[PDB]
């Protein structure tokens, strides 16, 4: 079972629309949550014109029914102080549903 | 010595409500109907009381028994009693003549016994068995427990939920330990 | 003592209902009756396996003790444990013609040792070749609402174990297992002597 | 001492539509005909009779034997007896000359035995063998067992069905665990 | 052997045809079964014009015969609540058949 | 003796806003409340759990020691281990109409064995058919910022795998576990005999 | 025999600021309020004195104790002492008389003991049990303690934080092998 040792800011931006059918994200801060981060393979990745610098990193949170504000949702991120955390998937780890997986990328740009 | 009970409980005095809160609340998902749940509960109480010798929900009971002990004892096998209500001594037939006075309920409990006064205990006729109802347990409602003894019936009434039949999986206070200082230590296997 | 009984649990009173639920089958299907005899196959196959272990009834129905010679002086317990209302004592002879005896014999009711204990000293005498029929409706209650729920735990979680393997295929049992639910209604003997 | 039976189970008695639905039902795949199936069941009712001394279909069986073990006894080995059809005394020839007086036969699951009336058996002749034609067993069809050696019955045929070869794979209430109640314990290895 | 402890609706949808050769899905709930689900590894996939959040959900549930309403087939899916799960195939886990391998993808748009 | 508490303790004096941090669940939501009746639930599962092992209060609460005869000659040992100001000695008899006693009874306290120590040479005598209600307050303080810290963190480290874990699952305990807190606030007794 | 304590030690001279050093510096990231670290010290340091017999922080007791043990003799439970304050003497209701002479405190590790002058020490009266206080420790501040006991509750404070329940994981100068070398080691479990 998970040592939730680091502590992570989670993160959802409020959509403010704009004209053309799209929207504003600011990434105003949720709560803090207590999660253990377990790096995978890291390697470079071939960006846009940036040759950025990828890893795995599964996070375990724990869990919450999925109306609340404690369940991290894919379109939201994490942040330990300028380290943005995105967030892949979130996929329930144990079987009785004490603890999820997060899932990150962490492409700092190298 | 047969000790069937007058009533049962009724499902209304058990905590269904609160045992979902122990079983996916918090952690979880916010499964399964009432009547599932509470077969669950009353599954795991009579496990307890029948490890523990308790009661828990305080139901009456009747204890009809055909020979006395002693003759200032008979020890009641339930453990936490209240208010013996009376002491009927019916004959063969039974027009069921009650008796009301020589005996007093010492409500203890370690030794739930009737100890009458003095050294003469009423005694049986010949084929009238005597019959004691009592109402024995801790509380009318759940929430008049020992929190220890109502959270092994939660822990183990979660186990007869969580997996079905009798298949795999000790934590340092359990169910077996929580429930051990409620059980009866006796160390008496001879003639008296 | 050949213990045999009158009639047999109707089917009826047993909880596939119930059973269903416990199994965790499926819920609002248009089939959700495809295990019917089945799911009962399997209840009576563990309720019949745990009076076996415990000599206990669970379903009160009427038993005949057929025996020829009383064990002791005057007590003669019965074998199944949870009994009531003893309904006919006869006594026959070298063939047919019973003549039913009131015979003073009484019926104690105990759980632990379910016994007859003759009134008169002396249990009624048995004919030279003659056998002695004990009519009796022994068990908890008539339907499944009236048994000792630790004991009808123990029902489902055993007959949930025929259901989910169906050859002898071997599976850490759990803290109030199949054998620590029925282990305080066994009968616990020690006498293996004369008397 | 040989007990031949009499007459074999028809085959139409034994269930081999039962035992499909414990095979393949509520689980599984709606495989083989039924004389695969019905050579399993009665391969494992004829082990299970073996192990617990039992007939299970109610056949008939003849006891021929050369000596009786006591003048009040002989207990007959195939458990579940009613209704000891003859007693049939040869002679050496055997003009094959029955009994009809003399014996009780006495009903019981724990030691089906003959004890004749008073204290004289009927005797044997020199070399004419004394032959005992009985039908033992629980009752004629398949509903008439105990359900849990029943039910051990179908756990073992479905053994030999599932896996052919003595191959490999301890549950609570196994095969073994419930015929061990079934089984004769005797505990004279002695002279009488 | 599994621990059916999460309880999902089956759906089964009615496909009324249209004019030009396809179907109309409208996923009315079939029975409600019990099963396990157990998460893969998850990441986002490029979907359309959509960043999806997929997982591969492997969902056990009891068996039955093939033509019986308690078979999943691969052109149903599965619901808690509001989170769909699809069902790509379904493979006969046990040797003796007593139960299934569902394959959900639960993707969602992040 | 029953020994039954006269109140419980509140639920306002136990530290659900400190068992939630120590639990690690969040910090700003707008939820922050989603499990106060369950952090409170096992909190009082697992005081009264450590107050069975340890035979200690931890809340100081009244209690209610309700016996028929004196153990002893004059000392009286109460069970619940940290006891101060014994409220009230009344001597009931046989129906009712209790009477006060100040009974030169004293309360040695002591941690050890908290006694009553009649300065008499005698306990107040007990009247034929009637009961002595010793009413006291036991425990360490009426906060939870007066126990013994070691004695409260082990309340944390057990609450916590209540909440952890819910059925009862098999979990190498720690240096300084939950038992080897607990276990230097047990009774340490060695008399099985008859004095 | 109580030994409460008069005050408990403020949490300003506890050091919740080093004891982050200790956790994470020099190896980790530069996580938790002072309160939460302030709560796992003093858990760490009442495991220790209560194993060690120790008082670390040296704040000040009062022990009341209703018979002395010796004439000459009363060592003292917690260990590290330093100027006994008074010796109070209440009688019954106690208008609290002390008492200034007849005894010498003796500073010492192993039996911190109050060793009255001569061979008398001073009664007590019938009830008024007599009550000692005194200001057992090491030093006033955290910097004045032994660092290898300082270590050990270091060592200790960082279990309670980084792993919360009871959960798994001995190393040469562990915790155990620190406060080892602490503890009142006593082998008189007799009359005197």
């Amino acid at each position: 079972r998970p040592r939730l040792n680091r502590l992570l800011v989670l993160e959802e931006a409020v959509r403010v629309a704009d004209g053309a059918g799209g929207h504003r994200l600011d990434w105003q801060a949720k709560g803090e949550v207590w999660a253990e981060v377990t790096a995978g393979s890291g390697s470079e990745r071939a960006g846009e014109f940036v040759t950025l610098a990828s890893v795995p990193f599964t996070i375990v949170v724990r869990a919450a029914p999925v109306g609340a504000a404690r369940r991290p949702r894919p379109e939201q991120r994490f942040r330990e102080g300028a380290r943005i955390f995105r967030i892949l998937a979130v996929a329930e780890r144990d079987r009785e549903g004490h603890y999820l997986s997060c899932f990150a990328r962490e492409e700092v740009v190298a | 010595m047969m000790l069937n009970e007058v009533t049962a409980v009724p499902g209304t005095a058990l905590p269904v409500a609160e045992f979902r809160d122990h079983l996916r609340l918090g952690t979880g998902f916010a499964g399964a109907e009432d009547a599932a749940l509470l077969s669950y509960l009353r599954a795991a109480i009579a496990a307890i009381e029948g490890r523990t010798a308790k009661a828990l929900i305080s139901r009456g009971f009747r204890l009809a028994l055909t020979a006395w002990r002693w003759g200032d004892m008979q020890t009641l096998p339930i453990a936490p009693v209240a208010t013996v209500t009376a002491l009927r001594l019916v004959d063969a037939a039974g027009v069921e003549t009650p008796v009301a006075a020589g005996w007093r309920l010492v409500p203890d409990m370690a030794r739930p016994r009737i100890e009458a006064l003095g050294a003469m205990l009423p005694m049986i006729p010949t084929g009238g068995r005597v019959e004691i109802d009592f109402t024995a347990g801790f509380g009318a409602s759940w929430s008049a427990l020992p929190v220890d003894l109502a959270q092994a019936v939660f822990l183990l009434a979660a186990q007869y939920y969580e997996l079905r039949h009798d298949g795999a999986a000790a934590m340092p206070f359990g169910v077996m330990a929580l429930i051990e200082r409620w059980r009866t230590v006796r160390v008496l296997g001879g003639r008296p």
